[PDB]
DNA sequence: ATCACATATTGGA
DNA sequence: TCCAATATGTGATATAATATAGAT
């Protein structure tokens, strides 16, 4: 019951499998195993006999170096301001050689570099947090200082970072989204830094810069991660987190239907086929006789054109099904009660060539349409509780103005019927 | 037979349309365009440009065994040879280099990838159009906008007066236009460039005591200092286009000032730099370079393009004195009026080329001890073929024909959008107006003819519309205000 | 503002040049312009019909229109010569002419359709164009071929004239809908043109699905017509699976990939990168090598024939023809390679044009001139539409019936007007013919005309008194028939209120029309009628199971672009506004079941796939599993790169 | 008090017909009380609240999922302004997650 | 015609909000619709 | 774009429809088909005449008890037929060294000649 | 009757004024309705008759016209004998009055909403989601109106 | 590019 | 000396169907 947003430390869930070593993707013309497109680790894009979800998490290894977790750097940012000129590492030589920026104009906290902050941290943080705007950002890292250093630096399923391996005639392609370039960006600096000695002493110029540009890539590659993959439409939050392509859906035109039940409908030949091509594939196999693939070459060759048969199948599943081989319909935008109605199938087309739901006219105020041709969005509902459920959706229950609890004019006559009915009586 | 009486009434009809109009698109050629484009690259010193000319595509196949390749898709280019030369070092090099470009068919469509592209008139001020508090003028590459800020300066006698100081924003910083002025002339030679060295002096404060009370009634003080101190003509001043020359001189001087100072054109050049740079050892060069920049800002296209007298259309600096003596005026124009507007074709097809000669010029330009002629040969290294083809095309400058009738004349040929390259109109909410219709429209554009998709953003010109000849394709011979 | 004071109504008198596309609406002076505008996008929205006929109400600006629009049309500018004539398929020749002023030659293409963009075309006129031989000559002005909007005359017409009525037809009329009688449906048919490329490599192999065991033929010949809506079918071949899915080779299987398409074959043109050699070893693809050969063929006559044209140094060739004659040599060369896309093709690549006539149907939109836009509700017998028992006109029916609720609060009385003035057309044709002489007939057309538009009368007595007294009788004859032209223009010449006062009591004699069955007496009349490119075959959709992306998650597929499948198979979205109105059902748990189900998780798909396959068809009952979802893992792996983890309190 | 009567006067200047009960709902959705407890309603005299704009009201809610799954993810995940972190409350739209 | 809506609410109340009388609403909906479209096709409505 | 599931589950559905007609059709019990299994392994000429013989049915599966499964009931139906040596071949296990057959020019000639 | 080229002008300019408006009124209109379904879509009722509300903490509401009492209805409110009573709409007595009334806003139940503080119209939406009915009844007026 | 939000200087008081 | 105003800069964020494609 209910949602926390927590920290996570990397140190339990690192895997020494799956080590990212090798910042070149490509080797021998081949996708490498030891790269950010690693077959063995993330899995294969067109293989099934691989068998790795996309839940698989990769790493990149920094020790024995550390970073900071840029996840908090911001917070961090306001406890102590102008921390990137402390993590960044500049010194001036003279002619001879020696140092001489002599510290005339900056602080002596400033440019000391991320070895020096990490060493210096606590200190840093009692002097430059203001109680006053920051006292409960500085309580939060008080309460995280394990999770503020990291050194081991997550990538996501390379199903998820897009990377075609195109050929061309002048040249071959490679099409891949800019995060990996950071990715792989990180991967060769660590490289370059645990190549040399870490114990013997080198020149500061040589390494800490690395350290602070590896932060900087750090930094870009969560802005990016959020700014791309996790918000707004394009972002998985609000696409297929809340929303979703859906599976068994139709889309149709509107046409007047007369003489039926107000939530009866006329379904085309094609769109019932296919939403209900299972069923319809079941009631052959037992009807004929016939395996389920001699069934499926049957609706196949009825799909193509009118067939008695099939279609008395269908009007067989519509009278002998238990909910009425029900569907949801949906006019966008749904911006209003009455968008999406739960309705059923009364009717199946007996033309090819007509492709037109039929509706009754009662229904179009609360979908809030016309008969403009815009195409409305079909739904079929199969399982028995679901209807049951999705039943409060039906014209019915909507009969009754939940405003007033009155009976809702929506569904009542339209300015035709109302024509007649008013000449008819008056 | 009824076919009889409608073909003798449709050709006795007395209103017709304009041909002219209908085959302009015929009339517009590639040459013309292409030549200013090429000129741009003249800012190296060593380049030359020999010139541009249409390849002849009279070639015929012969028999061959080379086991040449055609692709499925059929298109149908011309080719345009360019020719420049360069000269580094006594050593000279003579570059030619070959561009496709879409060939007309059926007088308006082109043909490209086995797919049929039509190119659409574009609708774009002519020059000085006015927006928000500043007047813009639009070159080839880096428009020069023109700000104007409201400041109130006291007289000396204690009256404050409410005048206009006006700066540029060019190269991202907010410099006043005088600056330039006198990085160029200098503070004496700005003056006698607008003809004001009798109406304005700067004086010290013991001048200021020996002059009379006659020359103080028919002058207007503003201490710039305790020290020194500028005086302004009265009849000057009663001209607030006038005034806004008096501020934004007010506005350069700095509390700390020196008479030499004031007379020293390298303070102006090291202000300039110090605009857009903080290091005062370099500030001479920033200056230095801006000032170059400033004066490569114009484009011969644009001098052309204007309608102002050739008198201000010699250089950058006559253009901005221009705008300032007439700014009030020129300020005060309808964005919206058709003679302040006109229609282009081939230009922002070539605007790509453009774009990557910039980027190559601006990288020979920036460079640092290293070869010239290295950097100048990197500028036409990759020039392909089929680069601005394929620019054209994966940039949709040009229009794919989803045409579903045979009717053509509304949907294709009469076609104008305001969006494109150097787009004056965007999907932004305050663009609200461009999306309308105004008054000068009538008889020139039509009226219903608007897109559901983005409003106001499409059009058709109307049939019987006549474009003035040899006047650019503007819609009027001369603008809206005629400066009487 | 003051601004609009620049307007003065008096410059602008006995002017249409700020009209543009509303030329072509009568009485643009009346309608709005909401409707007007609906109108122009219409013009683009419009289709070519094949039997369109020219507007009895018209502006006189239309077949000025259909000029200067040079899509429909071909012109040869200049006088030329007919060199020669060389055959590609019966349906598609090619025309070597010569300019009789400038001595340049140039080349004229002649096909049965031309192909604008996806499912839409029309079909050509090509009779002038075939009557042309060798040695013939083209005058400066001559329509060698011509689309079927123009007519005989040159006339442009983009729709049809239909009778109207404003009638309610038991509520299958409300909102905007119009029900049409099968004999005006007829009149609004349309073409329906497609290219569609199948490819095939050494892999696949074609399946004999037109002709016998004695012929072999994978694909419709040229003038054949598309059997079961399949152009072809591929099967991949490999050693191991040749035994048994080889055999039967004319009968299709779960394996094949199937094309498909409509209609009939125009012009097929196949690119092969293969040895020749081996296509002639190969008995499947046999038709593949008679085609190449076909064009191999062709291109050794242009190659021939034009040699000498081309390659005489005085001589002057268009550019046109230079670039056909190299392709064509191209094609004979030696050596000769193929690309598309950029990229060596393994096999051959076919491309086939499909011509069909489609007609209207339920859900097809069609308008008026006036913005009155429409959907087809019910195409129903002639007979069982109003018709009238009453007086002269007995025996007239409706063409098509629209919704009179509404006509005034639409604000486009042009409807209104063009109606009213066929109706009492009808009745001065009528006059007309029941008078026996032709100086009576044409005293009361020009008293009509007078009554209507005075420059077309004057016109139309000068035209009278030019023809020829059988020329007058054919004239008056057809115009009795067929129907008179009435000119309204746009803005200045239209009849208003007053002058259709004036009409309406002069003829004391006209009244509303009594129809069968019917008690309200109504008014039937002509009015223009244009089919929109909207139709229902434009956005149906209809997927059960289709391409899954990479994501695990349903996605679009390029299948139904390149015809590989009928219908387009794409997933409808679930918006969050949607699960918003959904949320209305507080069972969220079937909200899930049915997100997971249909997209999210996997093993919940292959269950509710698995119950609706094999158990009781009629009812269906679904137990599904409690697995993490797809998504869930996504966000889980996105969250815990970030460095964040969602964890349940 | 007087953003009910400001809410009911603008309807009838607007003509919308609808009750003011759902008015009262939407209104109540909106404020945040000090002590986030209804049973301080019981007390006798008002508690502590404050009524807040429709996009804070869910930024500056205690549900992770309607805050996340609507507006501002970066600074809700970055920064610790919106208390992003101590937010516990359920929701139905958890399910979704 | 105003006080039909009426009529159905006091329905609605009368048999207690069952299942049944509102199924029974849309039911005379249905046939008072199509009663309509009768009536509207046999009087014939025109604007001219 | 990855292949779709949909087919792939109706083909699996008909290969296990098979398999539970075979079991009801010879009353097997798992003993039964673990007689017929025991200590056999994958044999590849014995999946490529199962996948003959029931080519005009469905595709086969990747599980190997599925196959085994259906080469029981190959071997009892081919049976009740004249054919014999078929089904010993599927119930034998192939030996790991195996050994192409050298051609047999008059076999081969013989079954040329052959009118079937 | 007919136009002039003026009056032409003037309502082709208002034609694109109303395309502009629905341009625009197209994005707006499903960005506020997210915002207030977002924020409603979890509130809930419970079958409680009394949460045990101070007769005090219930807020008042000025009956200052006819549309102001028609917007209570199947609402209580606290006669001058101290006893909740049901309001009856058609009473022109509670015109020009200020009348105190249990109101939602003021329920003391964090579980959801008691039958008192919604009305006697809890048993008629008890079906649905509250706060989705409650956003769409503003929602769609609203902007259709606009 | 519109709206919000937050700093940086600066003329002003 | 301080400060509120101005100004600069930072940051989120955006509809609806749809034609593709940088030396030897
Ligand atoms: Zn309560």
């Amino acid at each position: 019951m209910g949602k926390k947003l927590s920290l996570i430390d990397f140190n339990e869930i690192y895997n020494e499998e799956n080590l990212i070593t090798r910042a070149n993707p490509i080797e021998n013309h081949e996708f490498s195993d030891d790269g950010i497109y690693s077959e063995r680790i993330f899995g294969s894009y067109n293989e099934d006999d691989d068998d790795k979800d996309i839940d698989t998490i990769g790493w990149i290894n920094i020790e024995p170096y550390y970073i900071i977790n840029p996840i908090l750097f911001t917070i961090i940012k306001k406890c102590i301001p102008s921390i990137n000129k402390i993590i960044n590492y500049q010194q001036s030589i003279d002619q001879n050689g020696e140092n001489i920026d002599l510290t005339e104009e900056i602080g002596e906290d400033d440019y000391i570099g991320l070895v020096k902050f990490k060493d210096n941290f606590d200190d840093l943080l009692e002097k430059y947090t203001d109680k006053k705007k920051y006292q409960k950002e500085y309580d939060f890292l008080i309460e995280n200082h394990d999770k503020i250093f990291i050194n081991k630096l997550p990538v996501f399923s390379h199903k998820l970072r897009p990377a075609t391996l195109l050929t061309g005639s002048k040249g071959k392609v490679l099409a891949f989204d800019e995060i990996n370039n950071y990715y792989n960006f990180v991967i060769e600096y660590i490289n370059q830094i645990n190549e040399g000695v870490v114990s013997d002493d080198s020149i500061d110029l040589l390494l800490l810069p690395l350290l602070y540009n590896m932060q900087f890539y750090a930094n870009n590659i969560l802005t990016r991660i959020i700014s791309e993959y996790l918000r707004g439409k394009k972002g998985f939050l609000r696409k297929n987190i809340m929303g979703s392509r859906i599976n068994f859906s139709a889309r149709n035109v509107i046409t007047p239907l007369i003489g039926h039940p107000i939530d009866e409908v006329a379904m085309p030949y094609k769109t019932f086929a296919e939403l209900y091509k299972f069923q319809l594939i079941n009631l052959i196999s037992k009807v004929k006789g016939i395996n389920y693939n001699e069934a499926l070459k049957f609706w196949e060759k009825g799909i193509l054109g009118f067939n008695q048969e099939l279609y008395n199948y269908m009007e067989e599943l519509i009278t002998k099904t238990k909910g009425g081989c029900t569907f949801l319909l949906n006019r966008n935008p749904t911006i209003s009660i009455g968008s999406i109605l739960y309705l059923k199938i009364g009717l199946i087309k007996k033309d090819y060539k007509d492709l037109t739901l039929g509706i009754s006219n009662n229904l179009l105020s609360a979908l809030s349409g016309d008969y403009d041709g815009d195409v409305l969005n079909i739904i079929p509902v199969f399982d028995n509780k679901m209807k049951e459920h999705f039943s409060l959706l039906s014209p019915q229950n909507f009969l009754v103005d939940r405003n007033n609890g009155r009976f809702n004019g929506d569904f009542d006559l339209q300015k035709d019927q109302i024509l007649g009915i008013f000449i008819l009586n008056n | 037979m009824i076919s009889n009486f409608r073909k003798f009434h449709g050709n006795k009809n007395q209103e017709k349309f304009n041909e002219n109009l209908i085959l302009n698109k015929e009339n517009e050629s590639i040459l013309n365009y292409l030549d200013p484009i090429c000129k741009t690259l003249e800012i190296i010193p060593e380049i030359t440009y020999l010139g541009s000319s249409v390849e002849p595509i009279n070639k015929v196949y012969k028999f061959n065994k080379e086991e040449k390749t055609s692709d499925i898709e059929r298109s149908e280019l011309q080719l345009i040879k360019m020719s420049f030369l360069i000269e580094k070092d006594d050593k000279k090099e003579e570059i030619n280099k070959f561009i496709y470009f879409p060939k007309l068919i059926d007088s308006q469509y082109f043909i490209i990838n086995g797919n049929r592209y039509y190119p659409i008139y574009q609708l774009l001020d002519s020059g000085t159009y006015r927006t928000n508090k500043a007047l813009t003028l639009k070159t080839l590459l880096m428009p020069i906008v023109l700000r104007e800020k409201k400041e109130t300066f006291d007289d000396i006698n204690g009256e404050t007066h409410t005048m206009l100081n006006v700066d540029l924003d060019l190269f991202k910083s907010k410099v006043p236009f005088l600056i330039y002025f006198f990085s160029k002339f200098g503070f004496e030679g700005t003056l006698e460039y607008f003809g004001l060295q009798d109406l304005i002096h700067v004086l010290m404060k013991e001048d200021l005591d020996q002059l009379d009370e006659d020359e103080i009634n028919d002058n207007v003080i503003f201490m710039i200092t305790k020290n020194i101190s500028l005086v302004v003509d009265k009849n000057f001043f009663s001209n607030k286009n006038n005034q806004i020359i008096i501020a934004t001189l007010l506005n350069c001087f700095n509390t700390r000032i020196k008479i030499d100072k004031i007379y020293e054109k390298d303070y102006w050049v090291k202000k300039l730099g110090g605009y857009f740079t903080t290091n005062n050892s370099n500030k001479q060069e920033k200056g230095e370079g801006i000032i170059l920049s400033f004066e490569r800002i114009l484009d011969e296209w644009t001098k052309k393009i204007l309608r102002t007298e050739e008198k201000n259309k010699e250089d950058i600096y006559s253009v901005v004195r221009w705008m300032i003596n007439n700014y009030l005026a020129l300020v005060k124009q309808d964005n919206m009026n058709l003679a302040n507007k006109r229609i282009r074709l081939y230009e922002y097809l070539l605007h790509p080329l453009l774009i990557k000669f910039s980027k190559g010029t601006y990288r020979v330009l920036n460079n640092r001890n290293s070869n010239k002629f290295e950097k100048i040969k990197t500028i036409f290294s990759n020039i392909q073929e089929g680069f601005l083809v394929k620019k054209i095309i994966n940039n949709e400058l040009l229009r794919y024909d989803n045409s579903v009738n045979s009717i053509s004349l509304f949907t294709l040929i009469l076609r104008y959008t305001q969006s494109g390259p150097q787009s004056p109109f965007s999907s932004n909410s305050t663009n609200n107006k461009l999306r309308g219709l105004h008054p000068s429209y009538l008889g020139r554009l039509g009226l219903t003819s608007t897109s559901a998709g983005d409003p106001g953003a499409s059009g058709s010109l109307t049939p019987f519309l006549e474009l003035p000849e040899n006047s650019y394709m503007h819609f009027t011979e001369e603008p809206e205000i005629n400066l009487n | 503002m003051d601004d609009i004071s620049v307007i003065k109504n008096e410059d602008y008198e006995g002017s249409h040049r700020f009209l543009a596309e509303e030329l072509l609406m009568p009485n643009a002076n009346k309608t709005d312009g909401n409707r007007s505008t609906m109108f122009c996008s219409h013009l683009a929205q419009a289709v070519t019909l094949q039997k369109a006929e020219p507007p009895l109400v018209y502006t006189n600006f239309e077949n000025q229109v259909g000029k200067y629009s040079t899509a429909g049309y071909r012109k040869a500018n200049s006088n030329y010569k007919v060199i020669e004539k060389i055959y590609k398929n019966d349906y598609n020749y090619v025309l070597i002419v010569q300019d009789q002023e400038t001595g340049e030659y140039t080349l004229f293409e002649r096909a049965e359709c031309e192909f604008l963009t996806e499912h839409y075309g029309f079909q050509w006129d090509n009779d002038k164009i075939d009557s042309l031989k060798k040695d013939d000559t083209i005058e400066k002005d001559t329509v060698l071929y011509k689309n079927t909007c123009y007519d005989e005359n040159m006339n442009f017409g983009y729709g049809v004239n239909l009778n109207a009525a404003y009638f309610s037809y038991k509520n299958e009329t409300l909102e905007d809908a119009i029900v049409i009688s099968e004999s005006a449906a007829k009149k609004l048919g349309t073409f329906s043109v497609n290219k569609v490329k199948v490819s095939v490599n050494t892999n696949d192999i074609l399946l004999n699905l037109y002709g016998d065991n004695e012929n072999y033929k994978g694909f419709p010949d040229i003038g054949e017509h598309i059997k079961n809506q399949i152009i072809a079918s591929r099967r991949r071949f490999d050693y191991n699976t040749a035994l048994y899915e080889l055999k039967n080779l004319n009968e299709m299987r779960d394996s094949d990939t199937p094309f498909f398409a409509d209609g009939k074959i125009v012009d097929i043109e196949i690119f092969s990168n293969v040895p020749e050699e081996e296509l002639k070893v190969q008995k499947y693809n046999e038709q593949v090598l008679y085609y190449i050969n076909k064009q191999k063929e062709f291109s050794n006559n242009v190659y021939q024939k034009l040699k000498k044209i081309v390659e005489g140094k005085d001589n002057n060739v268009s550019d046109k023809l230079l670039h056909f004659y190299n392709n064509c040599k191209m094609r004979i060369d030696e050596n000769i390679s193929y690309t598309y896309q950029n990229s060596k093709f393994s096999g051959f690549i076919m491309e086939f044009t499909i011509l069909e006539e489609e007609p209207l149907n339920k859900g097809s939109k069609i308008t008026g001139r006036y913005g009155n836009k429409g959907v087809i509700s019910k195409i129903l017998p002639d007979d069982q539409m109003p018709t009238v028992a009453e007086g002269r006109f007995k025996g007239l029916k409706a063409d098509i019936c629209l919704n009179p609720l509404g006509v005034f609060n639409r604000l486009n009385p042009s409807q209104l007007i063009e109606q009213e003035l066929n109706w009492i057309a009808k009745f001065i044709r009528k006059d007309m013919e029941e008078a026996g002489s032709n100086e009576e007939k044409v005293s009361i057309l020009l008293d009509f005309l007078n009554r209507v538009n005075k420059e077309e009368t004057e016109l139309m007595e000068e035209f009278i008194n030019s023809l020829n007294k059988t020329e007058l009788e054919e004239f008056l004859n057809d115009i009795i028939e067929n129907g008179i032209p009435i000119c309204q223009k746009p803005f200045f010449g239209n009849i208003g209120l007053d002058e259709l006062w004036e009409l309406y009591n002069h003829y004391d004699h006209i009244d509303y029309f009594k129809c069968e069955g019917i008690s309200t007496p109504l008014i039937i009349g002509e009015i223009y009628m244009v089919r929109l490119k909207h139709e229902p075959h434009s956005k149906f959709s209809a997927r059960s199971t289709s391409f899954m992306n990479l994501r695990g998650l349903p996605a679009k597929s390029k299948n139904f672009k390149e015809h590989k499948d009928l219908y387009s198979k794409t997933p409808v979205r679930i918006g969050n506004m949607e699960i918003s109105n959904l949320s209305l059902t507080n069972e969220m748990g079937s909200i899930m079941d049915m997100l997971n189900s249909y997209s999210n998780n996997e093993t919940n798909r292959r269950e509710l796939i698995m119950q609706l396959l094999t158990g009781n068809p009629f009812d269906t009952n679904i137990d599904l599993s409690d697995v993490e979802s797809g998504t869930s893992k996504i966000l889980k792996s996105l969250f815990t790169c970030l460095g964040l983890s969602i964890d349940d309190v | 008090n007087e953003v009910v009567n400001y809410f009911i006067y603008l309807l009838n200047e607007s003509g919308i017909n609808i009750q003011s009960v759902h008015s009262e709902l939407i209104i109540r959705e909106m404020m945040k009380l000090d002590d986030s407890d209804r049973t301080q309603f019981k007390n006798d005299k008002m508690p502590d609240y404050e009524i807040f704009r429709i996009t804070d009201a869910n930024l500056k809610g205690d549900s992770l999922s309607r805050s996340l799954l609507f507006e501002q993810v970066k600074k809700q995940l970055t920064t610790l302004d919106y208390d992003t972190f101590n937010k516990t409350k359920s929701s139905i739209l958890d399910k979704l997650l | 015609l105003k006080e039909y809506q009426n009529y159905y609410t006091t329905l609605l109340e009368h048999f207690g909000y069952s299942n049944e009388i509102k199924s029974i609403i849309k039911d005379v909906i249905s046939e008072l619709a199509i009663f309509s479209g009768d009536i509207n096709v046999t009087f014939g409505n025109t604007v001219s | 774009l990855r292949n779709d599931q949909g087919n792939s589950i109706i083909n699996e559905c008909s290969i296990k429809q098979e398999i539970a007609k075979i079991k009801k059709k010879y009353n097997v019990t798992d003993e039964v088909m673990k007689e017929f299994i025991n200590g056999r392994e994958l044999n590849s000429i014995q999946i490529y005449l199962v996948k003959i013989y029931y080519s005009n049915k469905f595709k086969v599966n990747s599980n190997k008890n599925d196959i085994f499964y259906l080469l029981y009931g190959m071997t009892r139906e081919l049976g009740e037929m004249n054919f014999s040596i078929i089904p010993e071949i599927l119930s034998c296990a192939i030996a790991p060294n195996v050994r192409k057959m050298n051609n047999r020019k008059k076999l081969v000639d013989k079954i040329i000649h052959s009118d079937k | 009757r007919g136009l002039d080229v003026r009056s032409f002008y003037i309502n082709a300019l208002g034609a694109r004024k109303a395309l502009i408006t629905n341009y625009q009124q197209v994005r707006n209109s499903g960005y506020l309705t997210r915002k207030i379904s977002m924020l409603l879509m979890d509130t809930k009722l419970i079958d409680l008759d009394d949460c045990g509300s101070h007769e005090n903490n219930y807020l008042s509401i000025n009956v200052e016209n006819k549309d102001v009492l028609k917007r209570f209805s199947k609402r209580s409110y606290l006669n001058n004998n101290g006893e909740l009573v049901e309001i009856d709409i058609n009473d022109e007595s509670l015109i020009g009055q200020v009348i105190k009334i249990p109101s939602p806003t003021t329920c003391a139940s964090n579980e959801g909403v008691c039958r008192k503080c919604y009305g006697k119209l809890f048993d008629i939406n008890k079906d649905l989601n509250i706060g989705m009915i409650a956003v769409l009844l503003l929602t769609d007026p609203l902007t259709q109106r606009l």
